[PDB]
């Protein structure tokens, strides 16, 4: 039962650790879209002015 | 034509120099987005691809 225990907080705190995971992944497309749509608006403006 | 007296060649002469001269004219002047058209060989590049 104590290597249950100990098993059971390990495990709920490694789920805890993988949220923060996902949440610099998102961090990290967002600031990638914005990027991305930078990209986008200068290869327009490249297409204008060839 | 044989008709014509000196002073007759003279006036055409006059008005003929002075067409010449509009065409010289409309040839420098005209210019577009300042661009000289029609006072240079050359060549202008479109870009109608992505």
């Amino acid at each position: 039962a104590n290597r249950f225990t100990s098993n059971i907080k390990g495990l709920t705190q490694a789920a805890r650790n993988a949220n923060d995971g996902i949440s610099v992944a998102q961090t990290t497309e967002g600031a990638l879209s914005e990027i991305n749509n930078n990209l986008q608006r200068v290869r327009e403006l490249t297409v204008q002015a060839t | 034509t044989g008709t014509n007296s000196e002073s007759d060649l003279s006036s055409i002469q006059d008005e003929i120099k002075s067409r010449l001269d509009e065409i010289d004219r409309v040839s420098g002047q005209t210019q577009f987005n300042g661009v000289n058209v029609l006072a240079k060989n050359g060549s202008m590049k479109i870009q109608v691809g992505a």
